[PDB]
């Protein structure tokens, strides 16, 4: 079923990745997701592209982080982190699975621009995404430009003419 | 409790140890549980055995109350600290005794991976400063020294480095999340208030602990204090977590071994140092490592701090630490002294991990800067002081090194896009004084938002979500690329229209005072 | 028959002495005691006898954990270390031991480690050459079979480039294995170079490998770091006499062979004569270097990395070192940035067979001659930076072109990177190669230009890169001739 | 502590303490260190340089003299203080020849409260 998989030295590496998938998707939080690929690796079980992916399903469908809430959470960096570390680090490439993800949350989020950015880099890799996303995207860029939300408020401000270290905000 | 005999000498921090009639061996490295009272104890180590009958220890704590005569008993153990992630927000003491302010035990002394529970280096650790992450990068297991006189900017190098990396790993998941371990040896017990009030200033005390030898503790002591914080690291390697960790400094911890050495009189050598003192350091760093995916992917890396007088090099640890280390950073006093700081000297400044630690956006700009920088050598050597040389080289040159300069550790994205700007020509009509403030206008302003220029799409420097693209595609991907020219082209010409002609007609006294502190603030904000 | 068991009577470091009952082992006799105690397997050898039943003995693991007089067994001899083609491919440790988790190693026999160098009757003193099949090697400085040789190379200049390469060739050209040893090794360099030794296929793990592999750790005691070279050559010997063949013994920096035995000596307390080296400098160097000689049964050349401390020659590890070597492949960062690669810079290297009592007569004066051009093109270089290139002469503007083809043409590709780069390698020989810069300096091939002699080998090789480009360059005619004509 | 006073330490000075030990470590039988201190000065000297700090009771404004013999930092007993102090002001023969007084090279001394923030910004 499963083709063969070697690591570096050469040795047999399983492949049978299973029963950790379900360990992430049973993941209440998407902090312990990523604990959970370190048990993978250690067990000489590495992750597959459809690991990384329920992974980025829970980054996108838990609610927070860790059970306490946490400063600077984002869901976003988490994901695309994942992609780093799949592509640079390991090797493998994500599919349009994994990039459908990464922009339904930039759709709930609201964060128009970076979808744009994803729309521009799933069409470039050669992906066909889901139209239901552009048109939200769009929906949310609209709706921001009415309302000055387009950009936001302190950059629209006037800058001083004056060069005073207190005028810039430093 | 069955003892194993009573002192007999000591000398200072060292001791010495009678065995009992009931002749009873002890082990190498143990620890010996001096009974200096009733209820205190104080610990300490076995470091020679003799062949009569005698111990010569080392005394790690409660060194005062020591008496000749006193009960000496042992534990048959090494010696080990607690550990786990119940401690990345307290300082502590070597023993793993929390210092105040204002289970699981793990071994001091553990073998370092094989070859084979290894892996090559491949992920970039962002100190946050563009001189390290461009030409001399620190990957993830890379142990890479700092160098340099007094007070040049070594621990705010390795203590800027840990800044960085706390608006990421709130972020990012919990795996990927490089946490760290200070480490000081015979500092000032000041300076270690100061780090803590810092890293809690900027909230990094909750991914980043301290070990604390201070100048007034034992020199056995001081001796361990790395290995009790490479331990901490260890369980993170084993847990899959990266971890950093940082020493300051290790010239201090090698008189703390000359010290013990001497008076338990083991052979002296060069500089009175024994023999295994480059073993002592090689003990220690080779536990660095970037592991392998059978070992959970982790890693520790190194930021050893040595501290060099009149420029030597010469000396025999420096020699040694250069000898281990994959990579150095040479830090001058020339330069920290004419503005220029991080005061590196980047010729003898050095990472062997080239460019496998770096990102796909940054292989590109910082092999750029190599080939700008080289060239600019060979031409700001030759030239006079009083030359006036135009050049695409020297322009682009002088600009970057003014950019170099910076206060604190900086995010990616702003330190991508202000050199891009520069290895491309764009920071070519602004003045070499006035680069800084270029740059402050471009990463946390943003002009073109301001002017009403918004013929880009998504392409601006307020979201800083974005250079998880910039990470994964690259700036020269086709998406990326006329985005940021024309980022860079309209806030060039806003700048060099709006206010770099302002700023010239400022001849006054108080107006050019008043830029001037604008200026030397920008070099620190940014 | 039984063994002998002895006694542990102190512990300073990882110097242990051990006491008996009877005849105390001879020196250098490895003593061993079971992993129960300490926890891991533990060898010491027997270095300096204190008394007629004491032997201080040198540790080659920690000693931690280790009880006082704890049971210590003889082995009845020294370092018994694994030898033969099962030793390919792997890796092993001062002892013996494989650390690359690759199974068990099935050797049939195991040799010790401290042996003799060989007899004067055992040399053969007609010095010969090895035909490395690098061009710039061969010409200029012609490894001698049974020599020693100095890599002078820093980070990017393709050392282990050419490591890998040397390698190659010497197992098809001359039909023999090789052997590294890393002396006070960085453990991540292990790995990369480790694993480049599985992408160029130097150890096909699935296949014949040809390099055995002898890390001695940083991480390790000095009383290992001082014992590794023996083991690697040790592993060399049984191919030089019982396979009866040449061998490479590559050696990670000899700085830290010299430097390990300067911390055993001053752990044993023996006073250090001058900066700080071991007084035993010279004999534990010569001891080394003498079993690297060539012989009636084969051979044993020795490619050895040097560190210069202070970059001072006069220092005694590398002085010492320079007494007993033959040739200095140095290596520059600027040839290498100048697309060179090898990036060797023939001038300041130098060579002892470079001599027609040695070596045939054709090829010492094609050397010679090429030495004088390049070195008056140096002193040319140093005159059209200042003057210009219109300022020589008609007769030194034509050394100025040759010189530049001559370095050009030393520029070879390697059949290792053949992967990584895409280009093919190629093994030139040594006399095709002397009539080749005979060509190149009697003016007989001067038509052609600089860069078809850039990344190839030998003269019948680049004459076919001569067409394409000729070739190439009439077709870019045709088509700009017929695109502006069809317009 | 008692008084909770402010305090002026002033001593000359800190290298005569190292070397009143240097002259005994021989009779007491400690193997002397490089250029012939004891092996014990960084500890010596650091359980003396701590007592020397501020509190929450009070705060002792020390100052130090140190010998250089020779004029050469790169002694162990100069080197050593440097980090158990603030403000390690330098003096150099170069500027006392000069007729400059107080003989201070500003290059090779820097204090540590030479900040943006905790002095005036027209002062840094
Ligand atoms: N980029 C910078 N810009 C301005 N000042 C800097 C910069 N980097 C370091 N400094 C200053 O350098 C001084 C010393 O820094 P640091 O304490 O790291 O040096 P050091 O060599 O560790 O000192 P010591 O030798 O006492 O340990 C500090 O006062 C700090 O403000
Ligand atoms: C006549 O034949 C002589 C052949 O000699 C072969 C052995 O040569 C020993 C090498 O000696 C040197 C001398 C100098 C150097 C320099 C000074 C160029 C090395 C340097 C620049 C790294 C300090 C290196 C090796
Ligand atoms: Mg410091």
């Amino acid at each position: 079923a499963g083709g063969k998989r070697y690591d570096l030295f050469g040795y047999e590496v399983s492949v049978a990745t299973g029963p950790f998938i379900e360990e992430i998707k049973k993941a209440q939080f998407y902090d312990d997701a990523g604990e959970v690929i370190v048990k993978m690796n250690l067990a000489n079980t590495p992750p597959d592209l459809q690991t990384y992916n329920a992974v980025l399903e829970r980054i996108l469908n838990c609610k927070s982080k860790r059970s306490q809430p946490v400063k600077g959470e984002n869901k976003f960096a988490a994901m695309m982190d994942i992609l780093e570390e799949m592509d640079a680090r390991s090797g493998i490439k994500p599919n349009a699975e994994s990039w459908g993800y990464v922009l339904k949350e930039l759709v709930q989020a609201g964060d128009f621009r970076l979808g744009w950015v994803c729309i521009a880099g799933m069409k470039s890799l050669g992906i066909t995404p889901d139209q239901a996303l552009v048109d939200a995207n769009e929906a949310n860029a609209a709706k921001a430009k009415a309302a000055g939300t387009d950009f936001p408020a302190y950059l629209k401000k006037a800058a001083p003419e004056s060069f005073d270290t207190k005028a810039w905000g430093i | 409790k069955q003892k194993i005999g009573f002192v007999h000498g000591i000398d200072g921090t060292i001791a010495t140890i009678a065995p009992a009639a009931s002749k009873v061996t002890v082990p190498y490295n143990t620890v010996l549980e001096i009974a200096v009272s009733a209820t205190n104890i104080a610990n300490a180590l076995v470091f020679n055995l003799e062949k009569d009958g005698s111990i010569g220890v080392i005394l790690l704590d409660n060194i005062s109350e020591v008496r000749s005569g006193q009960d000496v008993y042992a534990t048959g153990s090494l010696l080990k600290i607690p550990v786990g992630f119940h401690m990345l927000g307290k300082i502590i003491n070597p023993l793993g005794k929390e210092i105040p302010t204002g289970t699981k035990l793990g071994l001091v002394e553990e073998m370092a991976p094989n070859i084979v529970s290894r892996q090559p280096v491949n992920y970039n650790l962002l100190t946050g400063y563009k001189v390290i992450d461009t030409l001399i990068p620190v990957g993830r297991g890379q142990r890479e020294l700092i160098l340099g006189d007094r007070q040049t900017g070594k621990t705010s190098i390795a203590l800027s480095t840990i800044l960085n990396q706390t608006k990421v790993n709130n972020e990012i998941l919990s795996k990927n999340n490089v946490l760290s371990v200070y480490v000081s040896i015979g500092q000032r017990c000041s300076n270690v208030a100061r780090i803590h009030r810092l890293l809690t200033e900027y909230d990094a005390m909750k991914y980043c602990t301290i070990v604390a030898a201070t100048a007034a503790d034992p020199a056995g002591l001081q001796y361990l204090a790395p290995y009790a914080g490479t331990t901490l690291g260890e369980e993170f390697r084993n847990s899959g977590r990266h971890i950093l960790l940082v020493y300051d400094d290790l010239s201090k911890q090698a008189v703390s071994y000359r010290q013990i050495s001497l008076l338990l009189r083991r052979p002296p050598g060069r500089e009175a140092y024994p023999g295994d003192v480059f073993y002592l350091h090689s003990r220690l760093l080779e536990r660095s490592a970037m592991m392998s995916p059978q070992k959970g992917s982790g890693s520790l890396t190194s930021l050893p701090i040595v501290e060099t007088l009149s420029n030597d090099v010469t000396a025999y640890i420096v020699t040694n630490v250069i000898s281990i280390t994959d990579g150095q950073i040479y830090l001058d006093a020339k330069l920290f002294t004419g503005g220029q700081r991080p005061a590196v000297n980047i010729g003898l400044s050095v990472s062997r991990v080239g460019s496998s630690a770096q990102n796909k956006a940054m292989k590109k700009v910082g092999g750029a800067l190599k080939m700008l920088m080289g060239e600019y050598r060979k031409m700001a050597g030759e030239q006079t002081s009083g030359s006036q040389n135009v050049s695409p080289v020297m322009i682009r040159g002088a600009r970057c090194l003014q950019l170099f300069n910076q206060k604190g550790p900086s995010y990616f994205m702003d330190a991508i896009v202000a050199l891009y700007a520069v290895t491309n020509g764009y920071m070519d009509d602004v003045k070499l004084q006035y680069s800084k403030f270029y740059e402050f206008l471009l990463l946390n302003k943003d002009l073109p938002v301001l002017y009403g220029q918004v013929n880009n799409k998504y392409f601006y420097m307020y979201n800083k979500n974005l250079n998880y693209f910039i990470r994964y595609f690259g700036l020269n991907h086709e998406i990326l690329e006329p985005e940021l020219k024309k980022y860079i082209e309209i806030h060039t010409n806003l700048f060099l229209d709006n206010y770099q002609s302002r700023m010239n007609e400022l001849k006054s006294d108080e107006d050019l005072v008043q830029l001037k502190n604008l200026l030397y603030a920008c070099k620190r904000t940014v | 028959d039984v063994k002998q068991v002895g006694y542990v009577q102190q512990i300073i470091g990882a110097v242990v002495d051990v006491t008996f009952t009877d005849s105390v082992p001879p020196v250098l006799t490895a003593l061993t005691v079971d992993a129960k105690e300490t926890g891991t397997l533990l060898t010491m050898e027997i270095v300096q006898h204190l008394d007629t039943k004491t032997a201080r003995c040198i540790c080659m693991s920690s000693t931690d954990m280790l009880r006082l007089r704890t049971p210590v067994v003889n082995t009845g001899s020294q370092i018994t270390v694994p030898v033969g083609e099962a030793t390919l491919g792997r890796i092993f440790n001062v002892m013996g031991d494989a650390i690359d988790q690759r199974g068990p190693v099935k050797n049939k026999v195991r040799w010790p480690i401290h042996r003799k160098a060989p007899t004067l009757a055992e040399q053969s003193g007609k010095d010969e050459v090895l035909v490395t099949g690098i061009k710039v090697i061969d010409l200029i400085l012609p490894y001698c079979k049974g020599g020693k040789i100095g890599l002078f190379g820093g980070a990017g200049v393709g050392k282990t480039v050419i490591i890998m390469e040397l390698i190659n060739n010497v197992a098809k050209g001359h039909g023999g294995y090789s052997v590294f040893a890393g002396v006070g090794e960085r453990t991540r360099e292990g790995t990369d170079l480790y694993l480049e030794m599985m992408g160029s296929k130097v150890i096909d793990l699935q296949g014949d490998s040809k390099c055995v592999l002898v890390y001695g750790q940083m991480n390790e005691p000095p009383g290992a770091r001082a014992r590794v070279a023996q083991t690697a050559l040790t592993m060399a010997e049984y191919f030089r006499d019982e396979a009866g063949q040449d061998v490479l013994l590559f050696v990670d920096n000899v700085f830290r062979f010299t430097q390990a035995n300067s911390e055993v000596s001053a752990l044993l307390g023996r006073i250090p004569a001058a900066v700080g080296y071991q007084p035993t400098l010279a004999e534990d160097l010569g001891m080394l270097q003498e079993r690297i000689t060539s012989t009636v049964k084969g051979s044993i050349t020795s490619v050895q990395a040097v560190y210069v401390p202070a970059d001072d020659i006069t220092d005694p590890a590398p002085a010492t070192t320079f007494s007993h070597l033959d040739a200095t492949t140095v290596l520059s960062r600027s040839v290498a940035e100048a697309g060179i690669y090898p990036a060797v810079e023939p001038l300041e290297c130098a060579s002892r067979i470079m001599d027609p009592d040695a070596i045939d007569v054709n090829h010492y004066n094609v050397a010679m001659d090429i030495v004088e051009m390049l070195t008056k093109y140096k002193e040319l270089q140093d005159i059209i930076a200042v003057l210009g290139i219109d300022e020589l002469s008609e007769e030194d503007k034509l050394i100025v072109d040759r010189a530049r083809k001559v370095a050009k043409f030393m520029s070879q590709p390697f059949a290792v990177a053949e992967v990584f780069t895409g280009m093919k390698g190629y093994y030139v020989q040594l006399e095709d190669c002397v009539s080749d810069f005979g060509s190149l300096l009697m003016g007989q091939c001067d038509n052609i230009p600089e860069m078809a002699f850039y990344m190839v080998g030998g003269l019948d090789s680049v004459k076919e890169k001569a067409a394409k480009m000729a070739a190439e360059a009439a077709a870019m005619r045709e088509r700009a001739r017929k695109a502006a004509e069809a317009k």
